[PDB]
RNA sequence: AUUAAACCUUGUACCUUUUGCAUAAUGAACUAACUAGAAAACUUCUAACUAAAAGAAUUACAGCUAGAAACCCCGAAACCAAAC
RNA sequence: AACGAGCUUGGUGAUAGCUGGUUACCCAAAAAAUGAAUUUAAGUUCAAUUUUAAACUUGCUAAAAAAACAAAAUCAAAAAGUAAGUUUAGAUUAUAGCCAAAAGAGGGCUCUUCUGGAACGGAAAAAACCUUUAAUAGUGAAUAAUUAACAACUUAACCAUUGAGGCCUAAAAGCAGCCACCAAUAAAGAAGCGUUCAAGCUCAACAUAAAUCAAAAUUCCAUAAUUUA
RNA sequence: CUCUUAUCUUUAAUCAGUGAAAUUGACCUUUCAGUGAAGAGGCUGAAAUAUAAUAAUAAGACGAGAAGACCCUAUGGAGCUUA
RNA sequence: UCGGAGAAAAUCUCCGAAUGAUUAUAACCUAGACUUACAAGUCAAAGUAAAAAUAUCUUGACCCAGAUAUUUUGAUCAACGGACCAAGUUACCCUAGGGAUUCCUAUUUAAGAGUUCAUAUCGACAAUUAGGGACCUCAUUGGAUCAGGACAUCCCAAUGGUGUAGAAGCUAUUAAUGGUUCGUUUGCAACGAUUAAAGUCCUACGUGAUCUGAGUUCAGACCGGAGCAAUCCAGGUCGGUUUCUAUCUAUUUACGAUUUCUCCCAGUACGAAAGGACAAGAGAAAUAGAGCCACCUUACAAAUAAGCGCUCUCAACUUAAUUUAUGAAUAAAAUCUAAAUAAAAUAUAUACGUACACCCUCUAACCUAGAGAAGGUUA
């Protein structure tokens, strides 16, 4: 239940995932040091930090293959007006 | 049964359909969020082909594929198998920094700042 | 004979079936 | 034979999904020609990762130390 | 599972065979013992020596020598020879 | 004491393309029933597939224009999404499917091609339909499909006026039959029908008031239920 | 036979002694409708239901047996006849 | 076996070849390809050589035998990937296996029939997503016993309509109540005499561990017809062996009646006569069910048991077709009402009755109680 409900909010729909109450660690020793990472939090960090990399990657790819695009279409354009040795007319050229 | 080919009306949106998904025309966004949300099985080889090419082999894991025709193409394919939203980044790119310390959103945003702690 | 439809099919009609439009008010009440 | 309410509506669901899928898939960031070539080196050195392997195979290297350690098996307290 | 043996819940015996299915169909009263994959032409692996290898006879334009690695059980109606 | 040809021993562990059986664990991959020849269709050999190892380089999807017939199977530069593919060496098994859906061909069935399937969930029970990436411990959670569903549109009570219009059946009356398609009027042509034909029972007028569809054979077979957002 | 009846003996049944046979996956072995290949004690949904014997019937367990019948197959046989 | 044409590449629709004539005589050699499981089969640049480029048109392996002086030739091997050379028959049979064991009828329509008049009784064209049944050839079902069920009703019962005067009939609705005979010739029918009627179907011929006749169908034997014979025929005929001790399930201790005829009403109502009713009422039987033994009969040449003897059998709260009364929608002095209401009216049935009802000693004997056990009786 509630699955919905959750995505309007903004929220994982279901409670398992991103959020607080999964990724806050679940414990911690008595004289207050941090316990070791959990093994499913490390994991998921792993994936998301994959993830992001991909992101990166694509859009600088994407970015710069319009850029290069253009100094293309530019060299044609360049191209195009060029002219060369010279232009004699009548009886004799 | 044969591969189909889609009218190309289909894929053209109407000023409507801009005002309800809140996307405009111009400024198109660059990175596709894809979910499998139905099976390949009993489906025909060439859909499960282009799950397993768009990498979508797990249902319900997000993928990341660039917004250009020749992914569309595939994406075309399997329509009826995925779910595409828009990848938002409210706060810009992820830089090194931030690299580990982002979380994608339900609504489709990459945050860069995941601190898991009340907004206040 | 009548030939039996698959059920996704059965359910595509089932969808796509022709929806009429409603007045709020009946004419004939209305003065 | 009729079809469920249940059926009926979730059907109407995932096309309102799909029907989404439909816009978001009509605006290319790049068209056609731009795309010619922007991922030309990733392509070309992924497959050269591909060849590295498949030639890359051999044989493994032999030891003394492995073959002279089963001599510890019978190893005492004198 | 349970506080509780049984009540409540879930669950169409087995092998072969059909077809990749049976509510088919074959076989099984049960216990103990006995009861069915065997060979090195080529290939692969491990070593010795190497333009040569092998303890005579053989092979050889990196070969040759040695080791290792393999291919079931039960069942007719019949046929023939010699006795009875 | 089983004679279409006795019995016993040996040949002999006869042969059997046929029936049956073929004994510990775990990991992994995995076809077919397409094609071809066969005294061959209860078999086998080859192709094709699969597989193991090795060598090195392009493969899969998609693929424009343009071509070969034509408004998608061949073929198929650049790309892009992706990780496979060709050759070398070795090797069996397999060669009878099953059901659903789609297009044809013969003529309901039966051939051919294309697609999918083989739940522990749902459809009642349910190999073949739908939901389902592998398999693990947990008294956590979000979800998928999900045998159920909400007959259909005006008489009211009234009034009906001739020379039988002729002619084929004496003569044929709104009216036997056939053709004119008829008479004044506030208002009426002759509608059923009556009549030998006219008997006339009296429709429309005048004259008064309102007015086409959409959930048979053993013994019925869950129980019930119209509204809480 | 209509249309069966009575009596006696055999067998049966009870007591004593002796003591087989085919058969048998395991059984804590129900009815109705459905599903299914003509097909259900065992599956689906209803229903019924203290437990064990003794003596009877034969609807069912496609009840059990025999070297029975029927069609087809094998590059399996055999008897007989010939042109 | 191969080739040509269509279907259009899976099986179907058609024609041809096992060559033929013409000829310029058409060489050798060698890149790259087609086709193809193998095998066989296709096309061909360059070079060389002959000549002075050209072959035009429309198919069988290996082995083994030959012929010439290297060169060549041998298949309706046509079952056409071809065994060097072999046919019938078996019901006397065997083994290894695989299988199986148009015409109704119900709806809709209604030209024409019915003197007149569509639908009293019927009925063309059709309509039902409607229910059942190469020239020749051809093969499970009766009976007995006991029956369970459907209703699409044969009789019995309640009704609508009529070309229903009465009596006989016809048609339709409702109803599954109990019943629905005995023989002859028969192998499927064919008849006789009766009845209120002698229904139509389903249950694996319903039912062979209940029984029985056929047939499938054989070992013997004849005719007729085939074949040289052995043998054979879906042609005749006569003869001709299947057994079972029940392990499991299931089952083995009441009922409250059907039909027919005669008498009466009454030879009346009706009807010209002929002929001839209904309801109401009384009495006889037949069959079925449940019992009994005074008589009769048959037995035990017993104090008993039987039928061929005797007796007894009934109530309906609850409905269906149909018919009335009151009365709205609907100005009626209408309308039986999937309006509110009041009644009558088949077959069914269990509301309502009858039966049962007791907690029960037992050495033993006896018993009209009984396989055992149980049960009854005991100055
Ligand atoms: S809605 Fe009833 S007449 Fe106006
Ligand atoms: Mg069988
Ligand atoms: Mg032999
Ligand atoms: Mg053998
Ligand atoms: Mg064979
Ligand atoms: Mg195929
Ligand atoms: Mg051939
Ligand atoms: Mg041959
Ligand atoms: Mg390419
Ligand atoms: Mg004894
Ligand atoms: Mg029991
Ligand atoms: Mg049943
Ligand atoms: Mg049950
Ligand atoms: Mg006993
Ligand atoms: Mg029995
Ligand atoms: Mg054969
Ligand atoms: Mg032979
Ligand atoms: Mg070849
Ligand atoms: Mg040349
Ligand atoms: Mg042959
Ligand atoms: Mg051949
Ligand atoms: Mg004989
Ligand atoms: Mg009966
Ligand atoms: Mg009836
Ligand atoms: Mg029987
Ligand atoms: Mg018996
Ligand atoms: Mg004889
Ligand atoms: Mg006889
Ligand atoms: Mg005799
Ligand atoms: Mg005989
Ligand atoms: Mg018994
Ligand atoms: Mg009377």
């Amino acid at each position: 239940a509630g699955g919905q409900w959750r995505l309007q909010q903004g929220l994982a729909a279901n409670p398992s995932g991103y959020g607080p109450l999964t990724e806050l660690p679940d414990w911690s020793f008595a004289d207050g040091r941090p316990a070791p990472p959990m093994k499913g939090q490390l994991r998921r960090k792993a994936q998301r930090e994959k993830l992001a990399r991909r992101v990166v990657l694509l859009t600088q790819e994407m970015d710069a293959g319009i850029q290069a695009w253009k100094l293309r279409q530019q060299k044609l354009q360049e191209e195009r007006k060029k002219e060369h040795d010279l232009k004699p007319k009548g009886t004799l050229l | 049964f044969t591969k189909s080919r889609i009218p190309d009306k289909v894929f053209q949106p109407k000023p409507e359909d801009h005002e309800k998904y809140g996307g405009d025309p111009q400024n198109p966004h660059k990175l596709h969020i894809v979910t499998r949300i139905r099976s390949t099985k009993r489906r025909p080889y060439w859909e499960k082909d282009t799950i397993k090419m768009l990498g979508l082999q797990k249902a319900h894991s997000p993928q990341i594929h660039k917004n250009i025709p020749s992914v569309n193409a595939k994406l075309k394919v399997v329509k009826h198998l995925i779910r595409i939203q828009p990848l938002k980044l409210p706060q810009g790119l992820p830089t090194e920094e931030t690299m580990s310390s982002t979380c994608l959103k339900s609504t489709g945003e990459l945050v860069v700042q995941w601190h898991l702690k009340p907004v206040e | 004979h009548w030939r039996v439809m698959h059920f996704q099919r059965q359910k595509l009609m089932a969808i796509t079936e022709y929806i009429p439009p409603k007045p709020a008010i009946n004419p004939r009440c209305l003065p | 034979r009729t079809v469920s309410f249940q059926a009926k509506e979730s059907m109407i669901r995932r096309l309102e999904v799909e029907a989404e899928n439909h816009y978001w898939l009509s605006m290319p960031y790049m068209t056609a020609e731009q795309e010619c070539g922007h991922a030309a080196e990733r392509r070309a050195q992924a497959f050269e990762a591909i060849k590295a392997a498949a030639t890359s195979k051999f044989p493994k290297h032999r030891y003394i130390a492995d073959q002279l350690d089963h001599l510890n098996i019978s190893k005492k307290w004198s």
